[PDB]
DNA sequence: CGTGCATAGTCATTCATG
DNA sequence: CATGAATGACTATGCACG
């Protein structure tokens, strides 16, 4: 047996498969939680294993093996390296993993092997997961059909813009600048109220990228273009001070302090520019780079051109919406994030309401029993099996099924507490909760308002000043 | 380095190209050493359609172990060169890459009917008495699941055993192969140059217009 | 501040530390479970994670990460490679791990990376762990003080001799030949009855090594020396057949079929010997190596000398007893194994007896309640708290503490079953079990007899014909 | 390749020898770049007491970055060469190995008082308000545990790359609060005798040395 | 060239012993 | 130079894009 296929056609299928997987499943972030899958699987798996900010740290390698084993059929290194990025304050704005030990730096030194380091999920990280456990989001099977995985996260905050993301796949690549969590949410909220929102006004809220490495960003015009179209070019200049000497205390995002320094000194030895006179003295708590004819402005101004003390940063904002590559601006990203939070909210409530209704129906039941208690126990005693017990209650006092298991499985000290007042209290509580919920579920404005609250409550907790400045 | 067959006969001996050492192990193990030779590659293969080339160990070795040469000339050395990659999607990329190498350089080899693709299982599902199936991609899975379970997924060839690899995807009695032939040249060149090419501008449009992201 | 130390003294401390750890904790097997620590930690960790022969397989890398994270502060590779040996039928006699995928072979091909393979604990492996969960063996803390680890295994069978072990540390190295589980146990049992046993008689039972690769072993004299002193040299010859051609269907333990073959053909090309005419045709299910002037006996006889078709195997039987390196013979190894099983047995029983006594005291209690039931419930109702409930029972019917929790926490359908006959049945059962146990615990012959039974019950299940032959 | 200090001054600059890149990272990070230079080795070091030698990258580099040479001659290049290894037992072996290299070849260096051993924590134990201790070997641990009583968390550095920058400095590099070991030799005869047994090539005696001297309690 | 996820590999060293 | 646990690292590839 042999099937005869062409070259053209075989080349087609085979490429088409890979092109797809690469785009969705590997490189490109979901527009909703702004996460690539490795990231997602790391968060989910870690949190599932409860490895949270409040509890102790956990040997990264264990973490990696568990992900690989349960969720992610790939190299250890691919996973762990990604895990390490998420622990990189100069790379991510709001970090989603805390690691203890050597995880590289701005000098580019390489992160310590996984058998060394230890990691946990950060605080804000939890907010990405929040309400996961309440059927708020679509699950799939893992590769083995052994256990189910989330396809996206709830996403309490708009991770995508916040922490940016890059960015290389077949046909598409992406770069998205980090942003100021506070500012981002401001925009989100505004759009929630005035959906038909123009960029110019959105800009009043989200004015442009916030880099974790501070720096100076210049190019309002092109920035707008980026936010409108999804593509743009911006200028980023290290932050310069003059001492009486050039003091550098911030450099451009994604740039390598170490090599950056050598490139500067190479300028001196090559004596390519005039007054060139270059030392790096930075330590655990601050960045400092030190640089006759004080043609200083010429030296500095030249440096910007001829080196990476000032670079440009490029916008290619490409995410996955509707299972597909899209290049989008602030408006699509924001809108879609919002709409997500809606489904999440409604799903949350729907699940909560049912949870409520069950214990309510069960409580309603216990209440009735409290009044027939003497006779009820009498019945149970005269009953043959546990099941015979249940079935006799259903026949006589026509309790329901679930009410039966509940009354029967009741331990005994629970009889110590016959007191319909308390049950009534809980019942009042439930009824209040349910009718409140049913509102969100069918009150569309009531729903969006809750979206607004939660977002504000987040903006408050994780809010942080700007670090990058705009010129 | 290669694990060659016993008999040296270019009339009925096959060359099995594999994604690496780990996979290669299972290859060598479940195999009729009479006329089956096995050659590992170190992962993803240089895009030959994008001097850089001949200097790449992995390509250079393929050439030597096959005879012929890049020009080409033929009958060395086996009447089948079979590409056997992991059953996952990265496998398809390597298939893609290897093929454009053959098509680009070793063209007659391809034009002839001496380039084969081997189609090893991805999923195996099971329910003294056992019932077992094999699936080759996600689609296949659903029907298998409905039919049946424990599901096993081969994250690479090194993950199945000797008995399996043979019985499913090497033994000619019960195996099934793909034979790669070209029915234009124009269409071929056109396609390979877009997908594997160097321009991107069009590759993208090809995806956009052709990749069903459902 | 600086402490001034010599070279001599510093060199002393530092070496002395390493020398110790290396000997005990790394290389050398415990004489009781005949396991090096990595091995032990792999078994324990796997089994703890219930990864057993009866249930599905589990992604080795997950396995490795968990060990590394919980028990074993070292390289992934060190651990996984060891895990892979334990999955090697031609290396170990009775295998303690089953792996699915490529785990090397006799041709020496390298095992598939861990991200590929999947593994579980074998069947007999469990017997090494059996009764672990019943406080049968000394536990210690892990490196992190986060969780406790066994210092040795229960060891239902005499793993050390069975699977042999090697073997490299500071000052000491070890090689111990695998042995025939059946035969080994035979010896063990005999010694149990006649402790003052001479080797010559023990030899009647354990006659010498059983290699997993079959082969022919010649040297009874030196073997005895090995079993007596702990050191010896033996001859091992591949098993030869003549076809009308030399057919090889077994080679010597620890020998590399692949290179072995090249070395043979190198003989031909070097034409070092006469009739040299060499092909390897072995497939999944059988070993076969094929080799005018049919000076055949000269060719074969030469091959033995000039190549590894016949080698010698060396005995260096060195294990850890009493926390220290000892070179020992069969008698020490057997004796010590036996004495171990004693502690294990007694500890098992001691723990079982207590478990018994508690439920017995609790059962005895429920029985009493069944007779006061009406009034008891009445009390519970008139009681204020769960605790007030308990305390009132203790005051009135002077039940004990534990009896109280038991009666109180009783669910309700449990009242459906008031029937002192059943409880009495269980009580009879417990009393029988306890008094039986107390015997083993203070009856020394009764104890050794149970040792004999369990050993036989094992010899039966895992028994296997000899594979190596003695000349 | 090495991560050298800013000032090039053989009067007060130190060379930190480390067990590898991962550890080296934390080294470079928590450190006063004014006078602290850092050189990684690839794991276990050639037993110099057992041409094979000089051909071993790891030894050859050490020689070059230090000046002097193997013969020797002195003042290059730092008034301290400090051996900083993982705090576990494999660390002690590397300490052992490095020292016999210095003692064998760079002897005066050793005889002088320019070879140092750095003593970084192995265990850190913890109970807004925090109480923290450091232990250096199993013995130390028991008293620490007893002190901290309940609620403690114990951390064990399976290698230097596992502690942070602040820690490595504050504990084991900053001269104000650090403590170093200075290796001097008070015989030569005793030294040779000892090194040749332990690190030697004969084994027959090494064993007896363990037997008679290693307390396997 | 580097960037971030992926494909898949390799090398030095120790220690005892034939 | 293997052998078995350890110490500690490295290399080639695709993919878009400035
Ligand atoms: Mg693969
Ligand atoms: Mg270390």
């Amino acid at each position: 047996n042999i099937q005869n296929m062409s070259l053209e056609d075989i080349m087609g299928e085979r490429f088409g498969r890979y092109s797809k997987y690469i785009i969705q499943d590997r490189a490109l972030p979901d527009i909703r939680d702004g996460l690539k899958p490795v990231q997602r699987r790391i968060l989910y798996s870690m949190n599932k294993d409860s490895n949270t900010f409040d509890k102790s740290y956990r040997k990264s390698a264990k973490s990696v093996g568990n992900i690989m084993g349960n969720f992610h059929p790939h190299g250890d290194s691919s996973i762990y390296d990604a895990m390490v990025r998420m622990s990189q304050n100069w790379k991510n704005r709001e970090i989603l993993v805390e690691m203890h030990g050597n995880n590289g730096s701005m000098d580019g030194d390489p992160p310590a092997a996984m058998r060394y380091t230890e990691a946990r999920l950060s605080e804000i990280a939890g907010y990405l997961l929040q309400d996961i456990e309440k059927k708020t989001v679509p699950f799939a099977w893992n590769f083995d059909d052994t256990e189910k995985e989330p396809t996206v996260l709830p996403a309490a905050f708009p991770n995508l813009l916040v922490n940016g993301s890059t960015g290389i796949s077949a046909g598409y690549a992406t770069d998205i600048p980090p942003h100021n969590l506070a500012e981002v949410i401001d925009a989100a909220v505004y759009m929630i109220d005035h959906p038909t929102a123009k960029i110019d006004k959105l800009m009043e809220f989200l004015p442009g990228p916030d880099f974790p490495t501070g720096a100076i960003i210049q190019g309002r015009d092109e920035i707008k273009k980026a936010y409108e179209t999804g593509k743009g070019r911006v200028v980023v200049r290290s932050k310069t001070e003059i001492e009486k000497q050039i003091v550098i205390t911030e450099i451009p995002y994604e740039i390598n302090k170490a090599n950056l320094v050598k490139k500067i000194d190479d300028v001196r030895v090559n004596n390519k520019v005039a007054g060139i006179a270059v030392r790096d003295e930075s330590d655990r708590d601050g960045l400092r780079i030190a640089i006759k004819d004080a043609n200083t402005e010429l030296v500095l101004n030249y440096l910007f051109k001829y080196t990476d003390l000032q670079i440009n940063y490029n916008f290619n904002m490409v995410a996955i919406d509707n299972f597909t590559p899209r290049q989008v601006g602030i408006v699509p990203i924001l809108s879609s994030y919002i709409a997500h939070r809606r489904e999440v909210i409604l799903a949350r409530s729907r699940f909560d309401k049912e949870k409520a209704e069950k214990r309510l129906h069960i409580v309603e039941g216990l209440i009735r029993v409290i009044s027939i208690l003497d006779e009820v126990i009498a019945l149970i005693r005269a009953s043959e099996n546990k099941a015979d017990a249940k079935e006799n209650l259903k026949v006589s006092y026509d309790f329901t099924e679930e009410q039966a298991e509940a009354i029967v499985t009741l331990q005994l000290y629970r009889l110590t507490n016959t007191d319909v007042v308390v049950l009534q209290e809980e019942e009042a509580e439930l009824r209040e909760k349910i009718a409140m919920l049913a509102a969100i579920i069918g009150d569309e404005r009531t729903m969006y308002n809750l979206m607004k609250k939660e977002l504000r409550e987040v903006k408050k907790k994780f809010a942080t000043p700007r670090l990058s400045s705009l010129e | 380095k290669l694990t060659p067959a016993q008999s040296k006969n270019p009339a009925k001996n096959e060359l099995y190209l594999v994604e690496g050492d780990s996979a290669g192990g299972s290859a060598k193990q479940g195999r009729d050493r009479k006329f089956q030779a096995i050659l590992p590659l170190r992962g993803k293969v240089i895009n030959t359609a994008k001097a850089d080339i001949l200097k790449n160990e992995e390509i250079n070795t393929m050439i030597y172990t096959i005879g012929a040469g890049v020009d080409f000339s033929i009958e060395a050395n086996y009447d089948k060169i079979i590409i056997m990659t992991d059953a996952d999607t990265d496998g398809a990329h390597i298939q893609t890459l290897l093929l454009t190498f053959f098509y680009r350089y070793m063209r007659p080899l391809v034009e002839a009917g001496h380039v084969y693709i081997a189609l090893p299982p991805l999923y195996k599902m099971s329910k003294k008495k056992e019932e077992v199936a094999y699936a080759w991609t996600d689609g296949e899975l659903e029907e298998l699941r409905k039919q049946f379970a424990t599901l096993q997924r081969y994250k690479g060839l090194g993950e199945m055993n000797a008995d399996q690899l043979w019985e499913t995807t090497m033994n000619p009695e019960t195996r099934t192969l793909i034979r790669v032939t070209i029915e234009d040249l124009a269409r071929a060149e056109r396609r390979v140059n877009v997908l594997m090419g160097d321009k991107v501008e069009p590759r993208r449009k090809w995806i956009e217009d052709n990749v069903k992201f459902t």
